[PDB]
């Protein structure tokens, strides 16, 4: 199971750090996710930290091993979303989200 | 852009050489040099093919020889029947055919 | 004898166009390349563009790149060039060349038989 | 590409719910290619249902493979979800989502989601 | 692609093909830097790393061992002759200290360099030094006390990897006396290849051609075994020049032309076949069965081998029926019963005592052939049958025509002695 | 075995051979799923699995690229010419995306599905999954996060196993421009040539010949590239279809025939040299000698390359001192001094200047042959000796007769001029 | 090295060369134990010494499956003949189980041992024990419990390295039917080529020459498959014997000497042409252009393929203008412009329409060619043109001479008809 | 073959020494050959100070590795010593010394040494 942080508070212009922790990780990548509230979710990493193109530059994640950190410098309210982090299972043979994270920016 | 000495001169009989300046596209390259004897209000004729090999019907007195980025042209027995416009030529892989800046002898 | 024979030469006004025919005779037109050759005045020569034997491949100078055409017809044994939007910087004398590669050493093609040219004034 | 749900967005209890999801621009049958059915709950975490793939090998959820089963429609571009004995609690969005991996096949991101049907129990 | 059969002579011709015709050839020179493996010792009784060692000491000291009218016949001698003796007169200027130590230092440190030899000829050189570097930076490091039973396998197995382009080297040199038939891929990688079109004196557009048709480039072009330097060694590959290219080129095919003129046969072959092609100014005639091949349109030919033969040759073609050129023939009671598949159609010759018959994959037999010679088109049969042979049609598309006239055979009374000839012009023989 | 020594123009017909002779092909198209290399990356610099992957990528894209009167000539040229045509009309059927889905369709149950293309002939398809299965089950498991320097080192060197049968596939065909001039172990397994045999619609009594000569099996037939589809790898086996099977052939071998007539020589040597077989009622003539080959009493002849010839053929064997047959001979003032050897035994001729002799190993010189052609059986001798020559007879056992009759070159006066001519019936000549 | 062009017939000699000649055969028998393998399983499902093990069990079941005018054509002929009869002469000696146990017996304690057979041949057997010995100890001890996924893969890749030789052994009979084309590095080491080389029973100068020149024993040699006995493969080796060792040799080249006699051309070519050696006792013919070949001042040729010619066929030589000798040539209206290259100078053949060159890499065109047959030596040029075509000269250095006189095709009338006529005495053409 | 050496043997602290050292009867241009400097005070032991190899590449002993520099002159046989900057410390006697090792290269034992120069500071 990937644990991830409920939730995070930050204020505009600071750097938000989610981490996601999962047995899995040495072994597998941790994609990354974001919700904005009622819109169909994105993916914000592609791989431990590869980006898709026009996700901003200011999206990244710092760590592989047993902790995959999703970190967004000049955190600001168009942000303010749910972060899934998933991976799969040892065999690849199922999909395994995450709790979740809501950053609220305020 | 393969280049020349503008204009050369010499007495009747005496030797001239014609130096091509040369670039590596296009004479460093491997592109052997060709020159080009054009009178004045006249279509040119080849002197000189390869490097150096001569056509049929030169008076057989002109040669020339490639060093590994430049050419010349030496010619000997100087006539006033020689005084004309001589361009070298060859191949440049970026620019294709490339003709010299065109040295004119003076008798 | 072989002798190339260009027409269809004079003045053209700017952005005008102009078709060249150097006509070929005296020689198996199919078996060799051609090439169009331009000279402004006094100036010195300047390849204008190369056509292959069979007209498989084709090639230009940037000046004549995008601008002109150059083709050929193997049956009757005629070169054209077609200028479309001839500058004035394009005023010269354009001969055709006959052109022969001895492609032992390299393929630096050299032209053994010239035309007389014409005067393509803009 | 595009993806699009339609529903039905309510099913009576106990009862089978199925929900097509459709899809162009691309095909299933391009290797490295799968359609996948998430579900959600209002205001609760992501959970995979099932994935085809581009050789119609089914994997389903072990929580859920007695009762969900997913596959291709041969003849159309649409896939079927199937899910036997929907309770209250099944109530959720579904989205299908789309994997698209050349390298190696082994850790599915989603990158194309449909904008999801919800489903009412 | 085009062809015409000629009745006159149950002949075809097959014309419109491009040519690509090698005029020259491109040195391309290899340091493949075995470095100096004589003196490594294994202390350490029989190992994965001592084997390859000894097998790569062993393929050096080997390597250091070894060292350098019918037209078909003379074509392929001199085509050979030719090829090898102009390569080895580059090995004669490489082979001197003077030249191995220009081509090495500028090797120094670019794995390409381009260089002018003393007796004028240029080369590209390049350095194959992954199997050096290996020994000299991974292998030494490993390898501790001249121990190399070493647990670390790894680099026993990869070193089995990167001393296999030098061992099949020794091999295709060992095998062929110093002159291997072709550019394999161990002499000359396809990105090496790539590398060396890019790099040779040649137009952009040959470069494409090249680059299209890799196979052909290392087909024709061959390697030399320059030498072992200094624990280096040195081997030249050729590339061909293709300094005549998408000339007309055509291929003459021909079948024996019979008739029962006196009820007794008399038959006449065309010897002139294979491929001609326009040279720059003259035909050039292939007759050498390992001349000419084509890829697509193109026929890909070696201007070496080609015997030059008069532009009136072509008039067999016109006019043998008429032409003051010598066309070269068979004559003589002998009727054959064959097909040549000629590209656009077969040919057939059907003669006493051999049924024939044409056919398709859903008709069954469309018609028996008569008597004579005949042309069955691509697109008139799938299938031509001679006594119960089975011959299947090319299914080439191509513009096809017939040019009329009773056969030379039918037409013209045979010389009644010698009636049987070989290789004789016709005037000596109709 | 039986052979007959004609004095009448010394020359053996050896009779008593059976035959195999191929009348038709069996296609095997194989689909080896290579699987979709094309994208594998490796984030983990340089690893055995990675030069590996990279051989395996780099292959594929190396395939992409590639696609495809003397009677010896002739032959020769309509066999290879007949049996390439014939594969390439199957290659444009199985080629269509119609054809490699339906192919590929039928595969994906069972390894073997016989199909028919929509072009009419049948097919066995056969999949080789071994590649993919591996690369898509077991390395796809081990190559956790793209790191592909695993320690587990048994994966990288299996999987330099596995990946032995495409890259030799890939050389093959590259080599080859396509087609391949035999069916390599790689391209087709002994066992799936016994199991293309055993599906093949022949008589159970040939699936054992076969059987029992698979190297025949696997000589004749030969491949051919379809293609790379979808990251898979289509190529087509054509196993030879033996339909005329244990009918009569013979091998007619011939020495000169001279005689010292006028002081001055004359000589005559058969040019019509060879096997001869019977073929549904005709005879036919395999000149080239490419063709033919004996494993024991067959003789493996292939039939698009036999030139039929009229059954009064044979009576050159019978009376060529009478028949009105046109015997094809050479003929001259060439006395040359020879041995053939005969499978039951040596022919020799021994004019002047040249001393011959045979011998055994255990009593040396038996007898000095006399002048002219000498026919020495199996039995007679176990040397021939031709001056200081050595040829060693064959040994094998079998029935060996004489017909007399004074030999062509002293019954006949040789005409005047042209006294030398090649390849003329005997009509024109004596 | 010497040549002489001679201007009377546009031919030269080439002079000089010494000659080594194969007379016999020398063999060597080699018993390679592969081990009772075909009983021994794993029972531990696929791993790498499980499919090594399975392939040598299969490569030994594929092994017992198998067991085995115009001089140039005739010469191969019989070259060919003669030498695989001469080794399956010995192989149905060693063959028995008689001479089988004798061979094993006397290998039982030492890698080789001479003996004789009860067919009186003498050989020479050698023992490859290395596969059974690493099998029947290393790895035996290594198998415990019929498990084969043991960790210790040093075993296992290591088989995979002693097998190879076994491996490519089969590979190499099986594509040859029993009758390899050559003795690869597989059959025979070159530790045990220079072995087999000590000790036959020649000269040591021999033995040094063939220590000297191991390629030519090498490649003349082949190989004959025996059989698998008892889980052991016997197969024999031939090495040549050089019986006529530095005798003198020369090669005879030709180009068509046309003159423009009547305007119309008339033409001339010997067709004696090839190597000739002066056996001891007779000059000797060795027209397969197969069988000779160079090395240094050295040529290499069976003395089976050599036909045994008059001394007097040297005055083709010294004056076909005059000598009573019938020197075969061909004639006829078929002007040929072409360059045939002998060792020492280009003979040049330059007719109409063709213009022809000499050049220098210095200097150009050195000079334009005269119409007729010219003999451009390697000092006069470095390069001669053919119309466009590029010719390069040998460089070797040697003295050159002519022989003056008025070629032929101008000094002699052609016979008006037949005046097309292929490889007849001059008697018959002018 | 034999080493030698000519000074200077006095050089003052605030000057650059140098040393040449000549040789001959082998080629540093071959395999595994090697010239190296080394250096030993009286009643002191003894200091590698640099090496130079066939192919002129050069290794730096590294507490001397802010100071000193060695190279190959491409004239003739003879090699130069540098080092930037004297010490009291540096009095010693200097050798260059050969080292030639063509298997595997590690472990360079020398097997000649230099004529030897004093230096004092
Ligand atoms: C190996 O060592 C010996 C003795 O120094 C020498 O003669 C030989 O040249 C050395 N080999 C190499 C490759 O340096
Ligand atoms: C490899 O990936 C690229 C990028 O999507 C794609 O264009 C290409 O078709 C892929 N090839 C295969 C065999 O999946
Ligand atoms: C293998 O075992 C069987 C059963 O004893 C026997 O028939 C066969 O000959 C054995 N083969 C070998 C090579 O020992």
């Amino acid at each position: 199971e990937l644990i991830q942080l409920p939730s995070v508070s930050v204020s505009p212009g600071q750097t938000a750090r989610i981490p996601c922790s999962g047995d899995g990780l040495p072994k597998k990548y941790a994609h990354w996710y974001q919700q904005k509230a009622g819109q169909a979710p994105i993916l914000l990493m592609y791989k431990d930290s590869e980006r898709p193109s026009g996700i901003p530059e200011r999206f990244s994640a710092f760590s592989s091993g047993t902790t995959v950190t999703m970190t967004i410098s000049g955190v600001q309210e168009e942000d303010e979303a749910d972060y899934y982090c998933q991976s799969g299972d040892s065999t690849d043979t199922s999909v395994i989200f995450g709790g979740g994270t809501k950053v609220t920016v305020l | 852009v393969v280049t020349q000495p503008p204009s050369v001169s010499g007495a009747p009989g005496q030797r001239v050489t014609i130096s091509c300046t040369g670039s590596s596209s296009n004479i460093g390259a491997g592109y052997d040099v060709h020159w080009y004897q054009q009178l004045p209000g006249t279509a040119p004729k080849l002197l000189i093919y390869d490097n150096n090999n001569r056509p049929s019907g030169v008076p057989d007195r002109f040669s020339a020889s490639k060093s590994g980025t430049s050419a010349s042209l030496a010619i000997t027995g100087l006539q006033a029947e020689d005084e004309a416009d001589y361009y070298c030529q060859s191949y440049d892989r970026s620019l294709s055919g490339v003709f010299g800046t065109g040295t004119k002898v003076t008798v | 004898e072989v002798q190339l024979v260009e027409s269809g030469g004079g003045l053209v006004k700017p952005g005008g166009s102009l078709r060249l025919s150097c006509a070929a005779s005296g020689f198996t037109f199919s078996s060799y390349s051609m090439n169009w050759v331009r000279q402004a005045p006094g100036k010195g020569l300047e390849w204008v563009s190369s056509i292959s034997a069979s007209s498989s491949y084709s090639d230009y100078a940037d000046s004549a790149k995008g601008r002109f055409t150059i083709s050929r017809d193997n049956a009757k044994t005629s070169l054209f060039l077609q200028m479309n939007s001839l500058r004035a910087e394009d005023t010269a004398i354009y001969f055709c060349a006959r052109a022969r590669a001895t492609g032992y050493s390299s393929i630096t093609p050299y032209f053994d038989i010239w035309g007389q040219g014409t005067l393509v004034t803009v | 590409v595009q993806l699009v749900q339609s529903g039905p967005a309510l099913v009576k209890s106990t009862q089978t719910l199925t929900l097509t999801c459709t899809f162009s621009g691309f095909a299933l049958t391009t290797s490295g290619m799968c359609v996948s059915w998430v579900r959600q709950p209002p205001g609760k975490a992501l959970e995979w249902l099932a994935r085809i793939d581009w050789e119609d090998n089914t994997y389903y959820s072990t929580s859920l493979k007695t009762r969900v089963t997913i596959s291709k429609d041969p003849s159309k571009n649409q896939v079927v979800l199937t899910m036997t004995n929907m309770d209250p609690v099944d109530t959720a969005t579904y989205y299908c989502a789309r994997s698209y991996i050349t390298d190696w096949k082994k850790d599915w991101f989603f990158d194309l989601w449909g904008r999801g049907t919800l489903v009412t129990v | 692609l085009k062809e015409s059969y000629l009745e006159e002579s149950c002949s075809t011709i097959t014309e419109g093909y491009l040519s690509v015709l090698r005029t020259g050839w491109y040195t391309n020179v290899f340091t493949l830097e075995v470095g100096d493996v004589e003196n490594l010792t294994c202390a350490d009784g029989p190992s994965l790393i001592k084997t390859e060692l000894d097998l790569t000491k062993s393929a050096l000291r080997e390597l250091r061992t070894v060292s350098a009218f019918v037209l078909g016949a003379i074509a392929c001698g001199v085509a050979t002759a030719a090829a090898v003796t102009a390569g080895v007169a580059i090995a004669k200027c490489i082979r001197l200290e003077s030249e191995v130590t220009a081509i090495k230092n500028c090797l120094k440190k670019t794995n390409e360099c381009v260089s002018t030899l003393g007796c004028g000829v240029r080369v590209l050189a390049t350095a194959v030094r992954e199997l050096k570097d290996f020994v000299s930076k991974n292998l030494t490091r490993a390898i501790n006390k001249n121990k190399c039973d070493i647990p670390d396998l790894k680099m026993a197995v990869s070193f089995s990897q990167f001393n296999r382009r030098f061992l099949n080297v020794v091999r295709q040199f060992s095998d062929n006396a110093g002159i291997t038939p072709a550019i394999s891929k161990d002499l000359m990688t396809d990105a090496e290849l790539a590398r060396a079109i890019s790099n040779m004196p040649t137009s952009a557009g040959q470069i494409k051609l090249m680059l299209e048709n890799r196979a052909m480039v290392r087909r024709k072009g061959f390697g030399i075994l320059i030498g072992v330097y200094g624990s280096s060694v040195i081997y030249m590959v050729q590339l061909p020049i293709f300094g005549v290219i998408d000339t007309p080129c055509w291929i003459v095919k021909a079948a024996p032309s019979c008739s029962e003129k006196k009820g007794n046969y008399a038959c006449l072959l065309r010897e002139d076949q294979g491929w001609y092609c326009q040279n720059a100014g003259s035909t050039v005639y292939y007759p050498c069965e390992k001349d000419c091949e084509t890829r697509g349109d193109h026929v890909f030919c070696d201007t070496a081998a080609g015997i030059n033969v008069a532009e009136q040759s072509k008039e067999c073609n016109i006019n043998i029926s008429t032409t003051n050129y010598p066309c070269k023939v068979s004559c003589g009671r002998h009727p054959i019963s064959m097909v040549a598949l000629s590209p656009l159609g077969a040919l057939v010759a059907c003669y006493k005592g051999v049924s024939c018959s044409i056919g398709s994959n859903r008709v069954g037999i469309i018609k028996q052939l008569n008597k004579g010679c005949s042309y069955i088109t691509n697109q008139d049969a799938d299938t031509v049958t001679i006594d119960n042979t089975v011959y299947q049609l090319s299914k080439v598309e191509g513009e096809q025509h017939v040019i009329k006239g009773r056969p030379v055979s039918s037409s013209f009374d045979p010389v009644k002695f010698p009636q049987d000839q070989f290789n004789v012009a016709l005037d000596q023989c109709f």
